[PDB]
This record gives C-alpha cells, structure tokens and sequence, in this order.
C-alpha cells in the first residue's frame, strides 16, 4: 500500500479543507479553498498514476505562492510560535493545516519507496504555509489577536 | 553531506557564470541579474547552513513569476551575448537538480527548488529576447 | 501494538461519527450513525479478543446494505468525483468518511500480521460508502449540489 | 523521520484542542485548554531538541492530575464503554481524546527508536484521560446523558 | 495471478452445476438460479479483470437477503433434486473461500465475496424447501 | 488452518456427491452410502475441531473390511449408476489426500485416513457390481 | 510430486465426469466421449510415469482439430445433457492447468496440454451442439 | 516475564524496609507509612496481574502531593532514623527505575510510576524533617 | 538480458531455417520453414512485448503438427536414434533443429525469470519435432538411408 | 560467570542480613538463624565451586520442612523483630531466583534452590510468629 | 570462465565468416570478411589480455562504418523486418550476423564482471550491422528480393 | 534514469558552449558547429527518449571522419578563439564519458558515443588550426 | 538443467560434423567423422546417466590421438594462429571444431555442478584438436594455403 | 578508477578556462597563469600515472604562497576580467575537491591537494586585484 496510505490522506485532507471553506465567511478564502480542493484531486492522479495522467503544474503551484505574499502583505510580522485557535474559522483551518503537514510526511515516505514528482511535494508544503495564512487573516478581519507561546 | 557540497559548489558555478554574462547585457538586466547572484547567496546560506539560516523568500519567486510574465510578453547563441545566458540556463538546470538531490535527501531547501526551476526558465526568456532585439534591428 | 493502531483508529473515528450525528438533522441518519457507533464497539472487540469474544456479524453488514440501497434510490444516479463538503452536515461526514477508509487501511494492514476475521473489513468497507450517503442524501434535502470534479 | 511524525501529531493535536476550547461554555475547561496547548510545545521541545531544551515536568504532569481529580468528583461514577457524543462541546474533546491516545501510540513508536523522556510519555497520557472527563463534565452541565454501550 | 485464476475458474464450476440444477427444479427455482449464473458472471467479470470492470451491484445483495428471508419462513440429498442443490452449496463453499483469498492478497471483490456467503446459505435453503416440499406431499 | 479447510471443505463435497449417488442405487447400497454419510460426518467432526472432538470408530473401519471382503467376491461409468459412484471414487482418493496432508502438518486424523482409503476401494467395488448386475441381466 | 498428483487426480475427475455425461448423449457423442477416456489415459499413463512411459500421439491431436472444424461448421446448461458437457469443460480447463504446472515445473507433457486445450474447447462445441439439436426440434 | 518479577520483588523489598522503618517515626509518620504500604500492595497487585488488576487511584497520588506540598513548608542519616528513611528513598528510587522498565516494555504502570517519583521525593522530605526536629530541639 | 538471449537464439534459429530453405529441393518443405521463418517473428513479439502484442496461436501450432502427421505418415516408423547427415539438404536442418531445441532450452530459462506465454513454448516444441520429420523426409526423396546408432 | 556472581553475591547479602537479624529474636531463633547462615555457606561453597564442591545434604532440607511444619502449627512489619524477619523473606526469595538463575544455565544448584524457597516459607512463619508472641502478650 | 566463453565465441564467429566469405561472388564482400576475421583475432587480445596488448582502434571501427555507408548508399531505403534468406550467400551472413548478435550478448555479459575496453563492443555491434548490408547487397546483386515480414 | 539526467544535461552543456564559440570563428567552422548543435540535438532526442527515438546516422559520422581528415593535413589557448574550442573539447570529453555510462548501463547510444569521441579529437584540431592560422600570419 | 545444456550441445555438434562429413572428399576424414558422430552419442550418454551406462573408454580417446599424430605428420609445422576458412571442406570443420570448444566449456561448468566422468571432457578436446588437423589437412589435398594472423 | 577520470578531466576543464582568461590579464598575470597550466599538467600527470609518476614540487607550492602573500598586500565579477578568474576559482574549487576524493580514496597527490587549495585563494585574489586596479583609475 505504498502510494495507498498517500491518496487516503488526500481524500482525508480534502474533506477538512472543505468544513473550513463553509464555516469562513470570506471569499477570497473560500475561493482559495476550493481551488485547492481540486488539485488535491490532480495531485492524487499524478501519483496514483505514477505522472502518466494530470500531472501538478508550477503555476498551480505558484498560483499559491501569489496568494501567500499577497496576505503576508495584509498581516505583516509573523512573531512564531503561534497557539492555534481564536476563533471557529482559524481553529478549523489550523486542524486543516494539520492535516497538510502530515500528508506532507505521507508524501515524504512514498518517494523513498515509489516515483513522486517533485511539485506533488513542492504543491503540498505550500499548501500547508498557504493554511496558515489563512488562520492568521481570519482572526485578523475578526479582530482576534492570536496567543503567542 | 556530500549532496550539500554540490548544491552549494554547482551554485557558486551558476553565480560566476552569471557575474560574466552581465557584463554582455544592457543595464536592466545587469540589474536583474545582479539581483539573483544575491538570492543565489540567500539560497546557498540557507544550504550551506542545512536549515538553520533563513533562505529566499516567497516575495522574491513571485518577483521571479513577474519577470516571466513580463517577458514572454516580447540552437543556443544567436548572439554571443545570447549564447551566454543560455549557458547560464543549463548551469541553472543542473543547480536544480543538485538541489533537488539535497531536499528528497533530508528535507530542506523547497523554495530553493521552485526559485531555481523558474529562473532558468527566466534565463531562457532572456536569451531569446536579446536575440529578438538584435533581430529586430 | 499490532492491533493497537487498529483499535485507537476505532476510537478515533467512533468519536467521529457522533460528532455529525449531532450535526444531522434526520433521523434515519442520526439513528444510523448511533447503530454503527456501537457496532464499532462490537467491531473493536472482535479484533482485541481474535474472535473468541462477540463478533461482526452478517446481519451487522447485510444491515448497512440495506440502508445504502434504500438511500441510492432517493439519490439517484452518483457521478463519479464528488469534492467534499456543501453543508457543516455533510462536511462533517466527509471527514467520518475519510477515517473510516483510513480504518480500512489499518485493517488491511493489521491481517497481514495477525488474524482478523473478514466480517471486520467487510463491515469497515460498507461503512464508509454509506457515510458517502450520509453526505450526499444530507446536501439534497438541504438542496445543496454537490460540485464535482 | 523519528520524532517527526511525533511532533507533527503534535501540532495536529494542538490544534483540535483549540477548537474545542473555542466551543466549551465553560471557564475552568478552556482555562484547562490552554495550559495543555502551551505544553504541548514544551513537550514539542523536548523530543524535538532530546530534552536538551525545555523539559516536561512533574508538576506538569501533577497539575494534570489535580484537576481529573476535581472533576472525577464532581461526576461520579464513570460507567464503562461511553459512546462518544452529545454535545458538541462533549463531541468536540471525544475527538481531542482520540488524537490524544494517537499520539501516545506515536511516542510509544519513537522511543523504541530514538530516546525520550518518560515524563513525555506520562504526560500524553494523563492528558487523554483528562480530555475524557471533559466531555463528561460538558454533558453533564448541559444535563446530557452519556449512552452507554 | 493464481488466485485469480483458481477464483474464476472455481466459479466457472459453480455456476455450470447451478446450470445442471437448474432442470430439476420448478420454474420460480429456475428462474432465481438463471439470476445467479447471471451475477456470478458479473462477479467473474469484475475478478477477471482485477476491479477495472464493475461488478456485481448492492441492490443485487439486497435481493439475495430479501430470498433468505423469504424462505426461512417456511445429511445432504433427501432428493435428488435437494442432492443437487447441496451439491451447490459446497461449491458455494469453496468459491466463497477462494474469492476471499483473492481480497485479503489483492483488496479487490468485497461485494462478491458477501454475495457468495449470502448466496451458499440460500443454495441451503432450497435444497431444504423441496425436501419440505415433497415430504409435505 | 488451511489444511483443516480444504480437508473438510473437500469432505463436504464428497458426502454430497453421495448423497446424490444414494438415489440411484438399491437400498441396501443406499443404506451403506447413508451410513458413510454418518462416518464422514463424525469424520469431519473431530477434524474441525483439530482432534478434541472423538471421530471414528475402530469398528467403523472393520466395518469397512467387512464390505470390502464382501464384495470383492461377487473406464469409469459403465452405467450412469456405475459412474455416479466412480465420480465418488475420486473424490474419495482427493479427500483421501487432503486428510493425508492433515496429519503429517499436525498429527491428527489417523484412523480418518485408513477409514477413507478403504472407502474409495469400496466405491470402486460397488460402481463395479452394479456395471456387474445390470450386465448379468 | 504434487503436481503430478494433481494433475492425475484431476485428470481422474475428468474422465469420471464424462463417463457419467456419455449417458445423455447420442451413440455419436458417446463413442467420442469413450474414445477421449482412453487419450486421457495414456495422458495420465504418460503423467504418472513422468515421461517414461509415452503418451499419447501426434495424430491423436489432429483428430481432435478434426472435430472441432466438424462441429464449428453446424450460461451453460440450455439442457441437462448441455449442462453436464460444460460441467466437463470447466473440468478439462482445469485439468488443463493442473497439467500446465506440471510443464513448467519439470518439462514433461507438451502434448497432452495442446490435446486438453483444444478438448475443452470441443466439449464447449458439443454442449452448444446439443442445445442446438433439441431446439431446432 | 523478568520485568515484571524484578519490579515486584523490588517492590517486596521497598514496604519491608518502610516496615521496619515505620517502627522509628511518630504516630503520625508511622500511619503514613503504613498507609503507602497498602498502595504498593494495589501497585504490586496490578503489576502482578499485567494490567488485569485494576491498581491505584489517580486520588492515591494527589494525597501524595499533598503530603509533599505539606512537608516542603517546614549526606544521609543525621539520624539512625533519618538514615531509615533515606534508605528507603535510595530502595525507592531504584523500584521507580524498575517499574519505568516494565512501562516501556509493555505499556503498563503509568500511575504507579508516578506515584512512586513522588513517593522518593517524599521519603527524601520524611528524613529530613525529623533531620530538622531532632536538631531544632 | 532475460528475454534479450531468446530473442536472439530466435533471429539466429531464423537464419539458419532460411538456409536450409535455400538448399531444399522440395515445395512442400520450402513453403513450410517459410511460414515458421514468419511465426518466429510472431513468436519474438510476444515475448518482447510480454503478450501485449500479437502472439502466438493455437492455429499456429496446429499447423504445425498437422504437417507432422501428414509426413510421419510418408516416412512410417522411425527408428529411435538416428545419426544426423545423409544429403546436405538434410544436414542442414538438422543444425537447425539442434538451435531449435536451445531455442526452447532458452525460454525454459525466462520463463523461470520473466512471464512467458506456453505457446511460445509450445510452438518452439513442435518446431524442433517437425524439423526432424524434414531432415528424414529429405533423405526418402533422395533415397538416402538414415544410420542408426 | 556472571549468574554465579550474582548468585553467591546476593547469598552474601541475605547472610549478613540475618546476621543482623538474629540479634532481636530469643535463643531458640537465633541458634536456628546461625544454623541457616551455615547452610547458606554451604550453599556458596557448592556454587562458586560450580558443583565440583558438595554443597548441602538432604538432611538439611528434612529438616527445614520439620521447621515449617513445627510453626505452622502455632504488611510486613508488626514489630522491628517481625520487620527483621520479613526482610530477610524478601532477600530470600530473590535468592531464590538468582539460585534458580544458576540452574537453568547450567545444571547446578538442585537442592540449593529447594533449600532457598522452604527457607522464605519459614522467615515468613517467624516473623509472623513474633508478631503472635507479642500481640498474646 | 569469464572472457573465456567470449573467446570461444569470437573463434566460433571468425570460422563463419570464413564460409561465408568462401561462397561469396564479390571482391569488396570477400576483402571486408577478410579484414574482420584479421580484427577478431586483434579484438581476441584485447579481451584475453585486458587490453595490456594489441587493442581495438577508432579507425578500425571507423573503416567499418566507412563501409556500411557506401553499402547503405547502394542498397538505398531498408524497409524494417528482413525475413533472412535469398541465396546461399544472402544466408550464411545471416547466419554470420547472429552469432556477431551473440557475441555482443557475450561481451555485455563479461563487462559486468571483467574489465573490457568500449571498443570492444563499438566494433562488435558495427560488425552485426555491417553484416547485415552484406546479405542484402548479396541477394541485390543476384537481383533477388528479400521478403518482409 | 540518472545515467540519462546526466547524460543530456551534460550534452546541453556542450552544446550551449559551442553556440558561444561557433561567433569567434570563420564562417566555414561556424557552419559545422552549427551543424554538430545539430547531431547533439538528434543525440539527446535518441538518449531523452531512452531509444525509442532515433538518434544520429552512421552518414554523420562518416562526415565527422572526413573533417579529421581534412586538418590533420595542415597549453590550451594559444588564442581566446583558440581556448575556446578547447574549452569545448574537454566538456566534449566529459559528454563523452556521461554517454559510455549510459550504455555500459543500458546497451544504448553506440553511435552516439562514436560521434562524440571523433568530435572531441576534430574540436582539438580546430583550435590548432586557429592557432596555426593567426600564427601563420 | 544441469545436463541438459550439455546434451543440447551435443545434439548440436553432432549435426554439424555430418554436414562436413557430407561436404568432404576424402574417405578416412568422412569414416572419423562418423566415428566420433556415434561416441558423441556415448559420450551423450554417459552424461544423461552418470556414467551408470555405456561410457566413454580410453580407447576411444586413444583412437583419436592416433589419427591426430598421423595427420600431424602428414602437414607437418603447424605455424600458430590459423585464419579459419580456405575452402567449404576446410571452413565447415572449424565451424564444428568451434561447436565442439564451445562443447567443451559446457562440460566444464557441468562438472562443477554435477558429477561428470574425466574421459567426456578428455575426449571432447582431443575432438577440437582433431577437427582442426581436418581443416588443415583438407586445404592441404585442395592445394589451399591457410592464412596466418 | 572513476575518482581519477573524474580529478583529471575535471582538472582538464580547470586548465582549459585559464587558458580563455589569460586572454584578458597583463603579461604579468598571463605569466603566472601559464605557469599554473604548467603545474596542472604535472599535477595529473601525477594522478593520471596512479602515483608512478612523480607530480609537483615542494617549491612550486612556496612559490604559490608567495604569491598569496605578494597580492594580500594590495558577488563574483566586477569585470569581465575579474569574473574570467573568479569562474576559474570555482573550478578549482572543485577539481580541489574532486582531488581530495582521490587521496581518501588511494593514499595518492597530497601537495597536489595543497597546491589546489592554495590556488583557488590565488585566483580569488586575482579577480579582486583587477577589480582594484581598474576601479582605482
């Protein structure tokens, strides 16, 4: 089940990105979500396909990083070490965030035994940052100052 | 750490080569170009640092996605000045590699990868476009 | 910690399922999700006891068949590819969805190293294609189209 | 990728935590909350720096105690094989509960390959338990009856 | 691939026997076994093909257990006509087993497989019937 | 467990078969045949359950010999009677085989083994007298 | 040794299937059925013997081919007598396997493959002859 | 098996050593004392059964820090008492380490681990304070 | 090199057929080491292409041994151990009948290593058999005596 | 080596703690405590010697068994006599493992052991004797 | 036996190109043959000897390929799948051809465990194709058509 | 699928430098160089597709061959021109060697690795034959 | 098929001395010839059974020393690397003496693996040898010189 | 074999760029790069020949130093001039490494290792003297 454990945690991502999209109330985000949504469906056919089908793009993937400057701008510093949490809307996203960074390790372990292109590893950490920024902006609009550690 | 040393090593390659060709070019692109050998500094302190020191940042590949949309707009070396860049192009693919090499290895070094593969993808558009331009007179 | 990993996925998703239960606003969907969630109970200990204790039954399996069909049939025709989500209702069932094939996984996984009896997988697998209902049946009577990929 | 998948249940954790915080009506629960989600990165330090760094405490781990305590006394007797469900707020911590004793599987994994603290170990551990009188409580003070299998 | 084959193959004997049996029995008996050489075929069809085909549909399940049902209310072979049928159920028995032992190998034909469990306990049913029927005359 | 499955497995095939080999005989063949039924029964009893179950008889085996001498005195399917039985010989040999393959894998089955080799000996002698009584018509 | 007991064994069950299915046949298909009961033997004469002993002939085969361009010119089961020829087809291709692990395991049996190959697709021809022949009447 | 002997036979040889140090201390640290040697009884009783036996409270080990909390307020053995309970601090310390290895091992004995950490940290307390009423007088 | 060496014993037997073509007398021979000389090439794809092409067929082989016959019938008995030789015409397919059974020598060999259709092996049988029945025929029609050892 | 190390190591200690024992027990238990604390030389002498010295006699264990069954007839800790005695039962008993550990690996040791676990029977019944002297009084 | 069954092959090639050569009606035909037989025993060394004696040139390489060309130039277009045969000459270089195949099989071979110089296998493929124009220009010649498979 | 990265990556190289060097030589020399970027594209085109594409022509190297031929009649860098070519004569070298690895590890590319070694000895004649031709003036 | 590629070969070889026995004209090279195409088929036996049959005697390798010195005699200084060919009588013998070396190697590695007797591989050089005074000698009754490398 | 093709190549690549880049120095600078392209050649003249051939001197690693010291006193590429040798001191930087693999490897060119190491902080030198030199005017 090597590239098994890797779709199911797609499927599984897929389905959490998609609880945060109806629970935010903007739609820059919500777009953004469904977006991803989508190419989450890509990129579990480029590997259940081994790249013969769809393959992931780097406009896919730097549509993503357009988006995380492009907010980056509208909160500013980033002190680290931030408690998830503030609000339903960026608890939501932080358990989707989650949930990126282990499919990111599920994706680590499958091309050290299976053939993976790069941009299905390069697409899903910027996945992850991107969730972040959107925590971050949705207690922002909400006025909710995130706790520090 | 041998995958460190090459990255590393290839990129100041890529940096020297670069350092030559913009000597070839008119001011805006020395300008340009001199703007890279400086991300490629970012990109080999963070490698050379295995993690620990902060590379290039977003803002800077969505500066590179810019360049890219700007030019595409407009047999390697029709010119010598073009053959240049293209030369640096294939430098540029092997950096990419050799980074590629460092991150399936440990984990490090993925804005790194995309700032590379969009820059010799960049130098391609360069090379043509000065081509264009001596053409075009 | 054969087993082990199996057991706590049951736990995990058991958690889950009543957490969309009392999301539902049906009651064939909430008296369904309560009648798996203790089946998951039956479930977990046909696998910590080897069988020796209550097991998976056919009726058990045969139950969830039944209830598929008569939920198909409200549906009607089910395009391939659905993106998860629409409603918090069938959100929340999407994410129930996505443990329950990661369940399978871990029963998959488990057999090839300690006997588990086929009534478990059989069981998980009707599980979750019927969650897969859950969140269909659940967008259509709040009029809510699924998009699909 | 040792700890890695440790830490990353970690952050996967701390973020449900801070989602059921932000639905419990109730002070001493959120209070309870916090304190956990900033030790989990304590606890993040430990395994990810070997316990060179900040290190979990007995306190840490007594304070847990206290408080299960406090609350096995305001509960009562605790039947045995509670469904998980509810509420919300109970619902939401079922799931905490579960991610809980996933990560304690996950420290279990690590340290028969790379060395931790036990103190991380019984920590993970008294945390479950105590996310478990949570959803309890919850219940119990919106007067809601747990089933029992 | 062996596990395959021994399935197909084994449910190619299965459902030649249903076709023997199937002339020994009224036409309401008949026409339910002709049902049977019908889905055992889709089922051949979806292991033959390792799950590329579609196999054999839920509603078709539901069928069976509506069957099981509907008998209950009412040594192999008190006839030969029962013989027949218990005959079946061995093969049932066996496909069963070898359809099983291509899922736990592979992760392909779990309808099937509940198909053939709820299909051998039927076969046990209506060689049962006859043997109520003509013992009742 | 395997060698358990297939061993009963293939013993109720063969206790089918006879019980619909049983329809086409005399009844004293039929009232031997039913009683194999019995003996296979018991048979697969104790094999089932690994051998805490009693199985067969000493007796039974005599039992056996007694018919094997009994016979002995007076290409398959001479008649449709005689290749019933015939059919059931070589099942018997299979079964015969797949109890063999019980006892060397655990230890278990012994007297099951000589009941059944005997057996299949038997089958060949009663195809063959009925081949014998219709031809002495 | 195993594949060459089952293969014999298998093949016993063949030839025992068909003795009891030449019983439903004209006097043609019978004297078919018999003559293919004595290739089977020398098959497993060739078989048990592994090698030594020879087996069957060249011309055995083309008989064969002789037959199916005979009848090709002119569900199992349509009838009992066409249900029972292809409850002996699913067995020759079984038998045809069983057969074929004994090839490539030792390198014994070419020919008796080839001649069980092209049988069963005979006994397909003849159950679908039969069918035929009753509902053309 | 040897953890868990070890761990309890260790746990044997801690409530002897309290028992006879209990002989040493006031009323009121001898009904202390006699109390820790009933939860190292519910301890040895779990961990004898392997997690079967239920153990001690979670409430055993707030008293504990209770206890603790109440003592910290106010070279072993100034004393031939104190050195009693120093003693049983170092006995302590090395049935914490033996019991950590049955939880590693297994997954048993969170609790009592716990309760046995604290449990050195008071005894260490124990010896002190009587260090301190000793020498106050 | 799995297949590598059998298709090479296969453009190397092929050659060799061609060689004795030239040198028969006879139209019937001729005709047949022509339609082999193609069925090698037939032969060679299944087994390069591991079947996905066009392979060989019962038809193919039945050829074969319908000719065999037609000639055992011409010759009668053949004595068991024959010297090769007699006439060129006759020798040289005996060299070819020698390269035929390596040739079968050698997909006994991948077989054991790569998948193999029985066919090929099947035909490659039949053609080392036919082979003899063309040296022995060539031979009577020269009346020329074979020696037996 | 080691096992006999352990062993003989750990019989210095459960020697030296009767030794220390047997000054708060009257004349009849201290002159069987000196008694013991010979058998355990004894013991020592045959198991450092690795059997090549003989260690005890069967006699020594008759009369053990007369011991224990003379005071059967009539928490650790009820006295710091019973403590004492107590103490000495739990060293006994580990003793009794590291002797028990010597004989697995060996072959050494046989009546030793039997010696050793008689013996933390009786320690047991002494102390638990005391703790009657005193409470009748 | 390493470079041993390569030798042998090498003596086994060079004895057929020797017939070859002595049924052959033409002077460039018969000269080139001749050159080989001379670079196999040169070719023969080189192996033998680790490359420590004579050894394979470029030139000697070269002339084969300066060869081939001409020959390529006389024939014109090789439609692909050349049923070998034609004429007597046409065949025995076909059969020469298939051993030189052979060879080469034999050299990979030995490189994966002994050290052989490119050249080596450089002029031992030359010399499979340069045989290859031979059988054809040979049937040309004699105006006989190959057949296509 | 290194040998093949390397291989063409490494060809790119090539190929770019001589693009730079084909504007520092006379129209003649530049018309070949341009017509080797050429045969290297049909080299990486055969190599990238891992054979199944069809690479350079056996008349290309004939070609090759006869430029040798034609200068061999009349320190690297005597010249920058000069240095040029024998910049490209050691990258030509490296190709030439990353090409033998790709077919000691496959069994393709042999023309191609024919090419590039008459390729890298003809770029050394060039920049000879500029030497000579500016040191002849 | 330890044996069996041994036989094979011998088959092969066998074939290939009665096509240059047919070819020959001279009687005491075509009765050799035939001598050794029937002590191949002892040779072939004593092989296929272990040596519990018919075996290979001194005598029979005694024969062939006998023939080799009276031929040695008749050529005279046999000057070292002869390029094989010179006429079809002399070229066909160093196409089976090649055959016959080949045969040689595949008795060697048969022997390693399976008992084999001394006087079949004893044999099977002096074989070689002696095929190669034939080559020789032809030429020499043709008035054809060889060539030297 | 591999670390020596790869040292010497890799050292012909180095050579070859001095080569083009004494172009653009004074005489002075050219005098000294020719000198290098002198020690180079015996360098893998040394390496080439395994060791059997002696390779550079002590002093010619003196002069070096000397050097290092005479210019100390006074982004890659403020000329085209200065990018030609800071090009090359990459270069060196890698046949410095490509070398060191090569002593690790044998136990072969320890001055040359030193030689190498010596130069590439020469050629950085350089480049940034000419900088100055042409930034001062």
């Amino acid at each position: 089940s090597p590239v098994v454990e890797v779709q199911g945690t797609i499927d599984e991502l897929n389905s959490f990105i998609g609880y945060a999209l109806v629970l935010s109330r903007w739609d820059d985000i919500r777009n953004d979500l469904f977006r991803i949504q989508n190419d989450l469906f890509v990129l579990g056919e480029d590997v259940s396909t081994g790249g013969k089908g769809r393959t992931v793009t780097m406009d896919m993937i730097i549509y993503l990083i357009k988006r995380s400057v492009e907010m980056k701008a509208e909160i500013g510093k980033i002190e680290l070490f931030v408690v998830p949490g503030g609000s339903v809307e960026s608890a939501s996203l932080h358990m989707a965030r989650a949930v990126s960074r282990r499919l990111e390790r599920r994706i680590k372990a499958a091309s050290e035994l299976t053939e993976i292109n790069a941009n299905v590893l390069l697409y899903a950490n910027m996945l992850s940052n991107i969730l972040f920024m959107h925590a971050l902006i949705s207690n922002k609009r909400l006025n909710i100052p995130e706790k520090i550690w | 750490d041998d995958p460190i040393i090459e990255a590393n090593g290839t990129l100041d390659e890529l940096t020297s080569f670069i350092g030559e060709a913009k000597h070839y070019v008119d001011e805006e692109m020395k300008g340009i170009l001199e703007e890279i050998q400086n991300d490629i500094y970012k990109i080999m302190g963070e490698i050379g640092s295995k993690g620990k020191i902060e590379g290039i940042s977003e803002e800077r590949i969505k500066w590179l996605a810019g360049l890219i949309e700007r030019y595409s707009e407009m047999l390697p070396g029709g010119t010598l000045e073009s053959a240049k860049l293209d030369v640096c192009r294939t430098i540029a693919r092997r950096a990419e590699r050799k980074v590629a090499t460092v991150l399936r290895e440990f984990g490090i070094g993925t804005l790194a990868a995309i700032y590379l593969a969009l820059l010799s993808r960049l130098l391609f558009l360069l090379a043509r476009v000065i081509e264009i331009e001596k053409n075009k007179l």
